RNA sequence: UUCAAAUGAGAACUUUGAAGACUGAAGUGGGGAAAGGUUCCACGUCAACAGCAGUUGGACGUGGGUUAGUCGAUCCUAAGAGAUGGGGAAGCUCCGUUUCAAAGGCCUGAUUUUAUGCAGGCCACCAUCGAAAGGGAAUCCGGUUAAGAUUCCGGAACCUGGAUAUGGAUUCUUCACGGUAACGUAACUGAAUGUGGAGACGUCGGCGCGAGCCCUGGGAGGAGUUAUCUUUUCUUCUUAACAGCUUAUCACCCCGGAAUUGGUUUAUCCGGAGAUGGGGUCUUAUGGCUGGAAGAGGCCAGCACCUUUGCUGGCUCCGGUGCGCUUGUGACGGCCCGUGAAAAUCCACAGGAAGGAAUAGUUUUCAUGCCAGGUCGUACUGAUAACCGCAGCAGGUCUCCAAGGUGAACAGCCUCUAGUUGAUAGAAUAAUGUAGAUAAGGGAAGUCGGCAAAAUAGAUCCGUAACUUCGGGAUAAGGAUUGGCUCUAAGGGUCGGACGAUCAACUUAGAACUGGUACGGACAAGGGGAAUCUGACUGUCUAAUUAAAACAUAGCAUUGCGAUGGUCAGAAAGUGAUGUUGACGCAAU
RNA sequence: AUGGUGAACUAUGCCUGAAUAGGGUGAAGCCAGAGGAAACUCUGGUGGAGGCUCGUAGCGGUUCUGACGUGCAAAUCGAUC
């Protein structure tokens, strides 16, 4: 927020990081249940509370 | 019903004094060696307004018996001391304006200020704007002297209570009226959410005995015993009259 | 008709937040922040503003060189002329009655 | 063009005048105006003797 | 260019709080806004700010004494009371 | 950062220590009368000050730029 | 809103061009605080999402991006919060913050077994946390990117801590001279201790002054307009922090001794406690000159030629004006039963412990020089789409900069810079609607009730009742006037001894002429009057059915209380509010 | 009933900060003038007071018992105030 501290910025790294599509090559893992990152985040969807 | 009012000020809170633009304390020195014995000169440095008290008050500083250093106190002016005045203070200190003397070497008839209760309490009787209080006479069946107080009631207390003599400045502050809320709210503003008040009888019931509704009006006697628990308490407490006197004068 | 905006996060116009407009060798308007006014130092026993002492906020005081916090007399900072001459004369006549306080206190001793 | 004819006194009647005189001009404005004139003639003519302290401050008080 | 009759001072509060309350504020209003003699130095030059100090512009000394007024007559009578008794306590 | 004026000085400065370089400016300036003259600038890095000279007179000017000691870097124009 | 081109399978909706318009500097402009957290930027891109569409996006995929000794945090203390010796509590823990406490650490000599144990010694009711708006060490300009910049580049600086050497000053009269003084200075030893100062302080008003802005004259450029008129309209013509000299209202000093009292502010204050006058000293806020600095930046021109790029030349100047606007600030003045923070930090004086020279030492508050300056934040939105309201919600959420005309004006209306032209769209104009208007004659006969609507409205001049707490009522009421144009008169500055020279403002009154008798021509903008009930007044409340006559209030009266106290708090306490209090007080009605 | 969590909304005090076009009125204080035998009284200025006034922004929410009333909105929108 502007001037923020380190450990927020800290948590907003790991934050962008896990927000990415799942790795397509994990579908060809033998047997694989998983099709999607079903824990995908967006600012403008839902918030992460600090 | 719910807890009125006055009980609610114990707490502290809301109702705390607001002292950050206070100097501060007003006190006498302590009654030490010189003051015990001989005198003790000093300057009044300024004389200054504390916030929330009419009457100023007087930074008169001395220097210190036991050290090389000026050890500055905090006096309540007694009107006509000015700056520069000496402030000579102690048991052979003589009667003039603006010194404080033991209440025993003061002559039927003084008149002073700031008196203590018990000698070396720093101050206690006669601190508010244009008050004090007047040796009526003296008893050396222990060292006592019997005084008027500003209630006029008479009080006799030791004659090594030291007194300032003279009446405290700040004059006749009363005799203005405030005309209008507003400068009300400003005078409490400094001193304590006490400002304004409302009627009880305007309250509903659960926050009042008066608040009892429906016409305005207290329902039962508005004098109430000094037996009564905290919650009732509220009104013309232990009253031993009531009503309209033109009294005129006190306990003589 | 140019408008400008702080250098600074903070918003509001407090007193640290003071404001200047300078045009500069772009030839643009441009803000720029200036450091709150000093006030002249105050004789000791007079509060008169001292003469010949510089103004400088407090710790810009210690950037500066020592004729630039004095006067060459007694009390050079401190106190203000008339009032160190009022302070010798005061002296003086006292220490000066004081001897008279002494020799006259010391005749009438006698006297007894 | 219009500045210029306002100032051959021309667009200013009494249906041009949306302010009080007041607050177009202000009294006090002019008075400072006049006042300031008068002490400073007086002024003249005393460092220049075409009239004596003495009168001056007579004219002073009047002014 | 009289101006007022009877208010003066207090045509400021117009006509709110009425009469007696403007009557009696005007007299202390008067009081303390006053100018008033200088004991020590002579001039006409003690002006009063905050009540009960008062002190003069000329020679910057500053006295205690009334809210409103340089002096009070209770304060001067007791001036004269003590006075009195001290020359007692030296004859 | 500082304007020098004593030509003894100027000297003085240009050997110094911490004085490793130099430079020569040529203002096209003129005269209070109007006639196009040749104002040459002279200017020194100390360590923490840049002394600058300023020579009107185009004749002293052009004969000190050969006064300074030649191991001087000068940048010119 | 429209036309056209471009791209695309595909175009009302994307891009570029043109037109038409809006926001109108109280902004649909330019930045920030909270909050978000990547939304920023480039490329690819359209299944879902953007309640039509989509090639567009704040979407989807992939990558890129936030650079500091000087901007903040960090240090300080504020309301407050809260460890400790303790005291309560079965206990979770409650109380207390200098508090019933054996509560330390600074200098430096001894010692030259040693940088070190000790020998001198003063000083200390003393945790800490608590401000990205309070206090506070020091950075400016130009340039740069797809996105960062008071952070990078280039140049110019300053501070803090640490080092220190050369120069200079000082001295045989050891710790500087000069000036009557205010005081001047490139310096000119100063431990303990004490003291003074800065930090550091309300609000309103008029007046003085600066800065930027506004307007404007000549010229040197570029642009627009030119049937005809205009020596024309638009625009460019800049100067940072820092350094040197210089510069001020206030104030202070010397000479001098005043009634015929003078000086004097817009504002009536000052003078034998020394005015007026003559002559000096200070503060440097702020301006001027120069350095910084034209080499920068701005505006033009002539060549060059696939690109990257250039290249070479010019010009960038000299004024004026003020109840102007915003802001800064000075000396005054009004106001209070209101008199309008603290601490860190920096300086100084008093003091004189000590240390110091003559063949030599003293001093690093004087110039110069060397070295170092960490950590965290730094993108962007900041709102009719980046926050909160389930959302891209007509709601809500702190702040700064603010151009022309009309005009009293930060109003309304129109414009410039900048920014938008985004809110599904096409065709018709039944009823009934929502919002905007108008009605012959009558004029509240409508209705619970003039509800709704209408009428009044600026300004100048005249005029103005009962009553009244004498202040008001009162813009009471009631009237006349108001455009355009051409004139007349009055109102100022400066320079030379009752004139004369020169400059620069608008404003006020008056007169003539004129028109479909209009003229505050849009905009803007009180209807009035006679009474009863009622609360004195300004103020307050039922967020989302009640704004009142209710609550408050000043005023008045009553009650309690002298501290071993009154009222109140707590389970308890060596506990707490009033209390930094003391009857002109606090508490209760 | 017991044990817990909330003063991000709102009520109140405290601390530290920020904000509010343009006009009407013309209170103290001060200057001058006129009448008067005197005492005084009148006139004209100046100055700029107020929980003063017209009125934006601000804060508010009177009336239309307007719009909306499966809304823009679980309190909004318009005019009036
Ligand atoms: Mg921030
Ligand atoms: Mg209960
Ligand atoms: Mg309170
Ligand atoms: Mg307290
Ligand atoms: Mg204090
Ligand atoms: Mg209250
Ligand atoms: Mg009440
Ligand atoms: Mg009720
Ligand atoms: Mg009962
Ligand atoms: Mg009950
Ligand atoms: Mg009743
Ligand atoms: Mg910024
Ligand atoms: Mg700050
Ligand atoms: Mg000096
Ligand atoms: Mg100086
Ligand atoms: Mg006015
Ligand atoms: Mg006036
Ligand atoms: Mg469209
Ligand atoms: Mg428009
Ligand atoms: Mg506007
Ligand atoms: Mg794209
Ligand atoms: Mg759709
Ligand atoms: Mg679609
Ligand atoms: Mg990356
Ligand atoms: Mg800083
Ligand atoms: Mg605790
Ligand atoms: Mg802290
Ligand atoms: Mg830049
Ligand atoms: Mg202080
Ligand atoms: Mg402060
Ligand atoms: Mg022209
Ligand atoms: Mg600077
Ligand atoms: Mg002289
Ligand atoms: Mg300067
Ligand atoms: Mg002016
Ligand atoms: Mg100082
Ligand atoms: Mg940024
Ligand atoms: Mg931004
Ligand atoms: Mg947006
Ligand atoms: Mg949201
Ligand atoms: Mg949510
Ligand atoms: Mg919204
Ligand atoms: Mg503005
Ligand atoms: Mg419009
Ligand atoms: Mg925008
Ligand atoms: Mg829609
Ligand atoms: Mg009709
Ligand atoms: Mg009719
Ligand atoms: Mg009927
Ligand atoms: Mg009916
Ligand atoms: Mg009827
Ligand atoms: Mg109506
Ligand atoms: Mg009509
Ligand atoms: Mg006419
Ligand atoms: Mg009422
Ligand atoms: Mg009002
Ligand atoms: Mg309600
Ligand atoms: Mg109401
Ligand atoms: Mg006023
Ligand atoms: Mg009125
Ligand atoms: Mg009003
Ligand atoms: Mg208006
Ligand atoms: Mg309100
Ligand atoms: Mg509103
Ligand atoms: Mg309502
Ligand atoms: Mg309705
Ligand atoms: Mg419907
Ligand atoms: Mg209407
Ligand atoms: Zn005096």
């Amino acid at each position: 927020a502007a001037q923020k501290s380190f450990r927020i910025k800290q948590k907003m790294a790991k934050a962008k990081k896990q927000n990415r599509p799942l790795p397509q090559w994990i579908r060809l893992r033998t047997n694989n249940t998983i099709r999607y990152n079903a824990k995908r985040r967006n600012w403008r969807r839902t918030k992460m509370n600090i | 019903g719910r807890v009125i009012r006055n009980q609610r000020k114990g707490a502290g809170s809301i109702f705390t004094s607001h002292t950050r633009l206070r100097q501060g304390a007003a006190k006498l020195r302590t009654l030490d060696y010189a003051e015990r014995h001989g005198y003790i000169r000093g300057i009044v440095k300024q004389i200054v307004h504390d916030s929330g008290r009419g009457a100023p008050l007087a930074k008169v500083v001395f220097r210190d018996p036991y050290k090389y250093r000026l050890r500055e106190e905090i006096f309540i002016a007694n009107e006509g001391v000015h700056t520069g005045q000496f402030i000579y203070a102690g048991k052979k200190a003589s009667l003039n304006v603006g010194n404080v003397l033991p209440l025993g070497s003061v002559p039927e008839g003084t008149i002073v200020s700031n008196v203590e209760e018990k000698p070396g309490d720093r101050g206690a009787l006669a601190r508010a704007s244009g008050n004090y209080v007047i040796i009526i006479g003296h008893n050396p069946d222990e060292n006592k002297t019997r005084v008027r107080l500003p209630s006029g009631a008479k009080k006799v207390i030791s004659s090594d209570a030291r007194g300032v003599i003279g009446v405290i400045a700040g004059g006749g502050r009363v005799d203005k009226p405030l005309l209008k809320a507003g400068r009300a709210f400003h005078k409490y503003r400094l001193k304590r959410n006490s400002w304004p008040k409302t009627r009880g009888v305007a309250m509903n019931p659960v926050d009042h005995p008066h608040g009892g509704g429906n016409h305005q009006h207290i329902g039962k006697a508005s004098t109430i015993s000094r037996g009564a628990v905290s919650g009732q308490k509220a009104g013309l407490i232990a009253a031993r009259r009531t009503g309209l006197l033109r009294g005129s004068q006190k306990t003589q | 008709a140019q408008r400008v905006t702080f250098r600074r996060r903070n918003p509001y116009n407090t007193r640290s937040n003071k404001i200047k407009v300078v045009k500069t060798p772009g030839g643009i308007l441009r803000a720029q922040h200036v450091k709150k006014l000093a006030t002249r130092p105050k004789c000791g026993d007079c509060g008169s503003a001292l003469q010949g002492i510089s103004t400088l906020r407090p710790r810009q005081y210690a950037t500066v060189s020592k004729t630039h916090k004095t006067v060459s007399r007694a009390y050079g900072g401190s106190r203000c002329a008339n009032c160190v001459k009022e302070r010798i004369i005061r002296a003086f006549l006292i220490e000066e009655q004081k001897i008279v306080k002494k020799v006259v206190k010391e005749q009438t001793e006698a006297a007894k | 063009a219009h500045a210029q004819s306002k100032r051959e006194g021309r667009h200013s009647g009494y249906g041009k005048r949306k302010g009080t005189r007041e607050a177009r001009l202000p009294s006090q404005v002019v008075w400072i105006r006049r006042l300031r004139v008068l002490r400073r003639l007086l002024a003249k003519y005393r460092d220049a003797g075409k009239i004596d302290k003495h009168l001056y401050h007579v004219l002073y008080k009047e002014s | 260019a009289k101006r007022t009759k009877k208010v003066g001072i207090t045509g400021k509060y117009g006509v709110r709080y009425g009469s007696s309350l403007r009557r009696q504020v005007k007299k202390l209003e008067i009081q303390q806004h006053a100018r008033y003699d200088c004991s020590f130095c002579g001039k006409k030059t003690v002006k009063r700010g905050a009540a009960g100090i008062w002190t003069c512009s000329c020679c910057k000394k500053t006295v205690a004494g009334g809210a409103y007024t340089v002096s009070t007559a209770a304060a001067a009578t007791v001036r004269s009371t003590i006075r009195r008794l001290r020359e007692m306590v030296e004859a | 950062a500082r304007e020098i004026t004593d030509i003894k000085q100027f000297l003085e400065l240009t050997r110094r220590a911490d004085v490793k370089t130099a430079t020569v400016k040529i203002n096209k300036k003129l005269n209070k009368a109007g006639k196009p003259f040749r104002q040459t600038k002279f200017k020194v890095r100390g360590s923490s000050s840049l002394y600058t000279l300023v020579i009107n007179d185009a004749g002293k000017a052009k004969k000190l730029i050969q006064s300074l000691p030649p191991t001087l870097k000068v940048n010119r124009l």
